[PDB]
């Protein structure tokens, strides 16, 4: 079955969830992800400085 | 590990600077002995030339 209805409704609803994720969800998770990498990088570098 | 490395590094450098000063003091004892022996030798040599 195919009847054209609710096309504009779903189109607008998608942008709302995309911009919400972009502002609220995405930045804090990447910051927390980078901190572990930075802490481990500092730890491995500090171990090399100790030998040096 | 970094703190332990700095403690061991600093402690052994104390030993090296203490040992370096001790080496130089023994050289000063030797230096004083060789000029003392020369000053007494010169005293006996001048006595020999005057008797001659």
């Amino acid at each position: 079955m195919n009847i054209n209805a609710t096309l504009i409704g779903q189109s607008v609803a998608f942008f709302i969830f995309v911009l919400f994720c972009m502002k609220f969800v995405w930045p804090p998770v990447i910051a927390a992800l980078q901190e572990r990498q930075k802490k481990i990088a500092d730890g491995l570098d500090a171990a090399n400085r100790a030998a040096r | 590990d970094l703190e332990l490395a700095h403690e061991k590094a600093g402690q052994q450098l104390r030993e090296a600077k203490a040992q370096a000063a001790e080496i130089v003091e023994q050289a000063k004892k030797r230096a004083n002995q060789i000029v003392d022996e020369a000053r007494d030798q010169a005293r006996t040599e001048g006595e020999r030339l005057k008797a001659q």
